[PDB]
């Protein structure tokens, strides 16, 4: 194509000077995907999608060019049809069971068959117009629209089969092993979860614990030997249980088409998928309709409706996830059963990580008395209006609202592991009598969550193009724009809750502090409003120079008042050069059909919207002078009226070639993105009236380079095939940024924002203990390394002198989790009546950081473990790569300054792991009917295809892990393999 | 379709109203230093107890030990006094945003405001700075001044003469903006008309402008002159903040580790008289070394910023 | 603090089949049949929160003395109604010489 | 009080379509009372076949 779309204006290909990338949303290039952001993954280049989790309706991580701010908006910028979209963040957290109760984006709620394409917005040329959005790219989405002629009636049926989830890559131990590891340690000094276990309850029980530990086999009683080998031989298929293979649909329904004047949309699409846990599943139900009247020759007014409903069905789990399935099938014993031998519940009493063996886990009776249900209606609507006043001059506007309200409600029953930990939690001590009391009543719980995302954007836009003398085009557009936002959450809770009554009991909380561990009844509620003036403008000279520029105005009630500030440019300036159309190359036009240089410069910027510039606040009822007490103001944050955006002067320097009829095209973009002025915490003087506050300080460099070739292979009458190869590297650091005093792993200046650090070891020592290195590069042990002094012997009570700065130069750093290098490979065959498009994505250059198979100190062995604990060292295996079950009564100081400092051992290099992958994302084969077939039918065309989704991962090896991306975070299922088969047809 | 960018957090307390601000006031009031009482530890009026956990923390104040103090040593609150200054700066950077408020009681808070900050710099530039008197001193940089609220700026040592015009300044300021004769016994800390001129005649005291230190404190004796009688009331404190003779009952000047921590040399002793009811009321009866602890002080009842007796003194002085 | 939430949903699916006919030019006849389903769901929920601050969005903790001062100040409760409709339907009409 | 509407409609011989958005602002007579509605209206038929 020859245009561009930037979401405020169109912008011919040989005039622009900005760095943008394209796809065309189709089923041929975009897969059978039901999100438009689960479908860029290798197809843009510098643009990086990562999932967050395999589960349905699960977000993306999308970076283009790299991270831009600390603390503050890191996702990209999305624009639909020319209204920005609110509710495409996604939050990040800590903890790594929150990744199960992610709430979706409104790109969710988009169907991809209504998408017509991407437009993806990567330079500062071609984002500096969306002001202090600008910095992490944005990504407009460009809907179908009716064309004029008859209309055009597209129906689509996917059928897809996903097969079931295999844990076989977890390296789970069988029950022979487990019972063999179990019997192990109890003949060991190990004292751990020694009650925990299905040996060590099977042997207390009769009451031969000091029988078997110091005699052994032998002195085991028949009885307690047969018990013990009837565990042995007990298998459980937890993948089953857990797991199970779906079958999902999907059905669309589109009838476009368009008069002299009026052109039509209509669109309605169902899907209902399943996901690989058992019980889970997400539906969406959608409607478009855009129409557009030519009321005049001069006025033009168009609406567009995007109606939605996504009903999302799943499991829920603790804060901490002991209940998680999918974490669980790590964690279930492999000889534990769920069900006795009459049909009843038998409970996992080990889900816990502590020693308590008092609240009973049971996965069927956890699906039975618990559910997780969600409810997500959204609304779209854009109202445009343009207005032709010469054939020069011309004013568009453009009014967008959006509504987007997720209903979920969490219930649990008093039966079940939720409500159980729930009550636990609630434990008090009353002094009126001396006892332990839970003040959360008997019965459920029923949580309901309203959260309502609003907001209401006005554009208005004069653009004016001229043309002087034949050799020189001017574009000139000023326009300015009104955005309001509201976001209001609604949480409340009942306990005592019948589900079939929905009746509730009164609780009585000891304290206030207690109130809020249990909360009741919250509100939430946030306003902003943005006023932004724009100017674009472009010259265009002989069709040969192009300079255009951009200049943007922004204003909002996150920014401070102080007018040294309030209102600074968010400015561009780009240029192109077309060689190609030069009189002194002319000469080589018969082969090189496009060269052209762009070099971009401009200033961009970020929100950071969890910041204010006002005096936050609260009440505290103290007194100066006795006898006089009344309400004061404490400050929780200072008011800083100098708050602004955070700057980003980037720099771009692309190339565009095309030879031999576009027989090959190639892009190449170097880039460097030096981003100042971020929000983050500095140390302040103490002359200010704070320690340290959250202010513009920080910096952040990315760099880096994009190249997209795309070559036609062959071309012939019948056969002909086209490759696309997307490539980006970008380099990532961290200029400026305040590290805690107390902080003992090494900050991340110099390094990228997600930078691993390691204690790298030096192996194990003759006792199985791990091996560290000294600045002299001798191996050294933990003793010497941290200088453990031991004055009172008693082993608890060792200290050591090192201080955090010196402890932050043990650990070196490995590398980055983001990964550096990302591309993908598209190549598409097509034979006659076939088509096979293969889409490849490949992410290397990353670093992992795995939690560690098994603990040394508290590892529990009444749950489940890999067969890295039969790797670990042993007085039988001397020769053990990983590290021994350590006990206090050897090396006590040792072992207690490892049990203090439990992040040494979360730390080490050997639970770091590379991070290179190539996933097969798509493999498709189509057949389109012969035109008789379809004649004989009635039909306009026809299609079927036969599609495989996530089929094939290669690169560097995952072991233990179900998959490459799967390796950080446990509790979320991994990406799931499809094979779908679509039918299409045109009446 | 929507402007007006103004929209406020609504997750905390934003202070707009005047009362908000008399709150953020107020706050600011309870955590003025007691460090006039820790300098005082420096002169012979008081003596560190001889037991440890009490001589790490002032004996090294007390014997002058400033180039190599113990580690524990109690440490002057530089950071309260510039906390507490950055909420009057704020209180006086609010003026025209202050809602809810009459003009009067708007024009004082800010007249408070500029009188807190006036004494702040005062006592600061006299505890870290040098002596206005001292000869080659008024050219000597001795604090920062925190005439702002910024938070991205560092602030640089100003000289004893530009601290000294700021504090003139302020107390000018104060004077045409607080209205407030008298105050409520329990709300006495609040600055009154009479603080203005007790700040000023003790600030020209300490400056040596003995004809203004005269006139101010002529001016504050006109309204306020009546003392307490110890000889009819041979235990009443003048330095209770209940007492006739108080003025602005702010800073307790004696904490109560100090106050625990510090006898009464016997030198100090000597220099009442037999007759004097101040050597009874004020300090407790001897000990082995004629060491008497101090009953002036050590409880938040005992706070005193200005007193009529400091003015008779002052005025005597001048 | 009380807030109130009331959803009511509707779902309905009719399918009619309509046959007209005319004899001699003085008989005309029409019938249709159909089928529908209509199923409805309505849900409430109301929550209350005492102690509220405006400005601060807080809330304290309340301590009824008995459950039935509890059901007098409501603190969360919660309705469900499901309904489901089957219908068959029939209309015919003759008309003889107009 | 104020009410607006803006309607659009049309057909071909083989769709036929309606648009419509409405918005108004009503006040009651006691103070402090009152009700906005906003509306859409978005009807097409197509004619996919005889």
């Amino acid at each position: 194509d020859a245009v561009v779309v930037t979401g405020y204006q169109t912008v011919e290909r040989r005039k622009l000077t900005a760095a943008v990338g394209k796809l065309n949303i189709s089923d041929e290039t975009i897969g059978a995907v039901k999100s438009i952001d689960q479908a860029l993954a290798g197809q843009i280049a510098g643009l990086s999608v990562t999932s967050t989790s395999g589960a349905p309706g699960a977000p993306a991580k999308i970076r283009i060019r790299g991270t831009s701010s600390l603390n503050g908006t890191q996702d990209p910028l999305w624009v639909l049809d020319g209204i920005p979209l609110e509710g495409t963040d996604v939050p990040q957290s800590n903890v790594l069971n929150d990744v199960s109760n992610i709430q979706q984006s409104s790109i969710a709620g988009l169907n991809p068959a209504d998408i017509e394409n991407i437009t993806v917005l990567k330079d500062a040329a071609a984002t500096a117009i969306y002001g202090a959005r600008a910095a992490n790219g944005v990504i407009v989405i460009t809907t179908k629209k009716g064309k004029v002629g008859k209309p055009v009636i597209n129906f689509s049926s996917k059928f897809t089969y996903m097969p079931t989830l295999s844990t076989n890559r977890l390296n789970m131990l069988n029950s022979q092993e487990k019972v063999d590891l179990e019997l192990e340690l109890l003949r060991s000094n190990f004292a751990y979860g020694d009650n925990k276990g299905g040996v060590s309850k099977i042997i207390s029980g009769y009451g031969l614990t000091d029988a078997y530990k110091k005699g052994g086999w032998s002195a085991l009683t028949p009885e307690a030997q047969t018990d013990i080998s009837r565990l042995r031989n007990t298998e459980t298929d937890w993948g089953d249980i857990l797991f199970r293979d779906a079958f999902n649909q999907e059905y669309s329904l589109s009838l476009s088409g368009g008069n002299e004047r009026v052109t039509y949309y209509t669109s309605i699409g169902y899907y209902q998928e399943n996901g690989n846990v058992k019980g889970v599943g997400l539906d969406r139900l959608n409607i478009v309709a855009k129409t557009s009247y030519k009321v005049n020759r001069m006025l033009k007014f168009g609406v567009s409706l995007f109606v939605n409903r996504r009903n999302n069905k799943t499991y829920l789990t603790d804060t901490y996830g002991l209940v998680n399935p999918v974490y669980y099938s790590r964690k279930a014993n492999p000889y534990y059963q769920p069900f006795d031998a009459n049909g009843n519940y038998v409970y996992d009493f080990d889900v816990q990580n502590n020693s308590d063996t008092d609240l009973g886990f049971n996965i069927f009776e956890e699906r039975k008395n618990t559910s997780n249900e969600e409810t997500i209606n959204a609304l779209s609507s854009i109202f445009d209006a343009e207005l032709r006043f010469n054939d020069k001059l011309k004013f568009t506007t453009q009014l967008g609202l959006q509504l987007d309200k997720a209903s979920k409600e969490q219930i649990a029953d008093k039966e079940s592991f939720s409500m159980r930990i729930i009550r636990k939690n609630s434990k008090y001590w009353d002094s009126a009598s001396q006892s332990n009391k839970y003040f959360i009543p008997d019965g459920g719980v029923h949580k309901a969550y309203e959260n309502t995302n609003s907001q209401i954007t006005w554009k208005a836009m004069g653009e004016y193009r001229d043309s002087f003398n034949d050799i020189h085009e001017l574009e000139v557009m000023v326009g300015t724009e009104l955005r309001k936002t509201w976001y209001e959450t609604l949480f409340s809770a009942g306990y005592g809750f019948d589900r079939q009554t929905l009746t509730t009991k009164p609780v009585v909380f000891p304290d206030e502090d207690r109130a809020r561990q249990f909360p009741l009844h919250q509100k939430t509620y946030k306003e902003n409003a943005y006023v932004s003036f724009f100017s674009t403008a472009s010259y265009s000279l002989m069709n040969r120079y192009t300079f255009g520029g951009s200049i943007r105005f922004d204003g909002s009630d996150l920014f401070g008042v102080d007018k040294k500030y309030r209102y600074l440019p968010l400015y561009s300036v780009s240029g192109l050069w077309r060689l190609s159309n030069e009189p002194f190359m002319q000469g080589t036009r018969k082969w090189m059909d496009n060269l052209a240089f762009r070099v971009s410069y401009g200033i961009q910027g970020n929100i950071d919207k969890n910041t204010s510039p006002f005096l936050l606040g609260k009440y505290i009822v103290d007194n100066i002078l006795p006898g006089g007490s009344e309400h004061m103001i404490d400050i929780n944050s200072a008011p800083n009226k100098k708050l602004r955006w955070e700057k980003t002067q980037s720099v771009n320097v692309g190339l565009d070639f095309s030879v031999l009829n576009q027989a090959l095209n190639l892009s190449v973009d170097y880039y460097y993105r030096k981003g100042t002025d971020l929000i983050g915490k500095q140390m302040l003087p103490l002359e200010t009236g704070f320690v340290s506050t959250n202010i513009n300080w920080a910096s952040m460099v990315n760099k880096g380079v994009e190249v997209s070739l795309s070559t036609r292979n062959v071309a012939t009458k019948n056969f002909s095939w086209y490759t696309n190869l997307n490539f980006a590297y970008n380099n990532n650091k961290v200029l400026r940024e305040a590290i805690p005093e107390a902080q003992t792993i090494p900050g991340r200046e110099g390094y990228p924002v997600d930078a691993i650090f390691a204690i790298k070891t030096a192996g194990l020592d003759e006792e199985g203990y791990p091996l560290f290195y000294d600045k002299e590069g001798k191996k050294v042990t933990l003793k010497e390394l941290y200088r453990l002094q031991d004055p009172f012997g008693l082993g608890f009570t060792v200290n050591s002198d090192v201080t955090p700065a010196e402890e932050r130069s043990f650990y070196s750093y490995i590398g980055s989790q983001d990964t550096p290098y990302t591309g993908g490979l598209i190549n598409t065959f097509s034979y006659k009546n076939w088509e096979l498009t293969a889409n490849l994505s490949f992410n290397l250059g990353g670093y992992v950081r795995t939690t560690p198979s098994y603990n040394f100190i508290n590892f529990d062995r009444g749950q489940n473990v890999n067969s890295d604990i039969l790797d670990r060292w042993t007085p039988e295996n001397t020769d053990g790569r990983l590290p021994a079950l350590i006990t206090s009564e050897k090396r006590a100081d040792e072992y207690y300054w490892y049990d203090q400092k439990s992040e040494i051992y979360k730390n080490l290099d050997i639970w770091v792991k590379k991070l290179n992958y190539f996933r097969l994302q798509n493999l498709r084969l189509g057949y389109r009917l012969p035109e008789k077939m379809t004649k004989s039918l009635g039909m306009g065309s026809a299609s079927v295809a036969i599609e495989g989704r996530n089929l094939l991962v290669f690169g560097s090896s995952y072991k233990n892990f179900l998959d490459p991306e799967s390796m950080y975070n446990p509790y979320a299922p991994p990406i799931p393999k499809s094979i779908t088969f679509s039918l299409n047809l045109n009446f | 379709c929507d402007s007006y960018l103004d929209i406020r957090p609504v997750g905390s307390v934003i202070p707009q109203t005047a009362e908000e601000y008399r709150a953020l006031l107020a706050r600011a009031y309870l955590n003025v230093p007691n460090d006039r009482g820790l300098a005082c530890l420096r002169s012979d009026e008081m003596l560190v107890n001889d037991n440890e956990y009490d001589r790490n923390s002032y004996g090294d104040i007390e014997r002058w030990n400033d180039v190599s103090p113990f580690p524990g040593t109690s440490q002057f609150t530089w950071s309260n006094f510039y906390n507490v200054l950055f909420i009057a700066n704020q209180v006086i950077e609010s003026q025209k945003e202050i809602t809810e408020g009459t003009p009067e009681v708007v024009n004082q808070l800010v007249g408070e405001a500029h009188l807190l900050r006036a004494y702040l710099h005062f006592v600061l530039v006299n505890l870290h700075g040098q002596p206005y008197t001292k000869s080659g001193a008024l050219n000597s940089k001795s604090i920062p001044l925190k005439l702002d609220t910024d938070l991205e700026k560092t602030l640089g040592r100003n000289t004893v003469e530009e601290v000294y015009t700021s504090i003139l300044s302020d107390i000018e300021h104060a004077r045409e903006l607080i209205n407030k004769e008298k105050w409520e016994t329990v709300f006495s800390y609040r600055f009154n008309v009479l603080s203005v001129d007790a700040l000023q005649s003790r600030v020209s005291l300490y400056m040596g402008a003995w004809p203004k230190c005269l006139e101010s404190a002529e001016a504050v004796l006109a309204k306020k002159s009546v003392l307490v009688d110890m000889n009819e009331t041979p235990l009443a404190l003048p330095n209770h903040f209940e007492s006739v003779e108080s003025i602005t009952a702010l800073e307790q000047v004696m904490g109560s580790s100090v106050n625990n921590a510090v006898w009464v040399p016997a030198t100090f002793l000597a220099l009442y008289q037999e007759g004097d009811k101040r050597l009874a009321a004020y300090f407790a009866a001897p000990d082995e070394n004629g060491n008497r602890k101090s009953s002036k002080g050590g409880k938040r009842e005992f706070s005193c910023t200005f007193r009529v007796g400091e003015l008779y003194l002052n005025a005597a002085e001048a």
